[PDB]
């Protein structure tokens, strides 16, 4: 999934 | 930036340091599809952007629960969309024995 960035 | 744990794994999947990744995904399951929008970065993406595809390394992330549902670069394409695009039967092979989508 989309990473935290 | 992504974490340092997901830029470590990276770099370890470009290295082709296959013993190193195995062990951060045992450990780190969930890092395994992390994923960065707009060059859409990831484990992956570290495998497929390369022409002469490291399949040794691509087997471990599928052992890791790795999917191809998700885009693998800057053009938003996906596995099958990059496969389609290179005319790589053998990738497309690939990714069809692991249930890889094919979009429309």
């Amino acid at each position: 999934v989309d990473a935290v960035n | 930036i992504a974490s340092a744990e997901l830029r470590e794994l990276m770099k370890a999947v470009s290295e082709g340091h296959y013993e190193t990744v195995n062990t951060i995904l045992d450990k780190d399951p969930e890092l395994v599809n992390q994923y960065a929008p707009p060059t859409y970065d990831s484990p992956l993406a570290r495998v497929l952007n390369k022409k002469h595809i490291d399949y040794k390394m691509l087997d471990i992330l599928v052992k890791h629960h790795v999917d191809f549902d998700y885009p693998i670069n800057y053009h938003k394409e996906t596995p099958i969309e990059l496969a389609c695009k290179n005319q790589d039967l053998q990738l497309f092979k690939y990714l069809v024995q692991h249930n890889a989508p094919i979009s429309e």
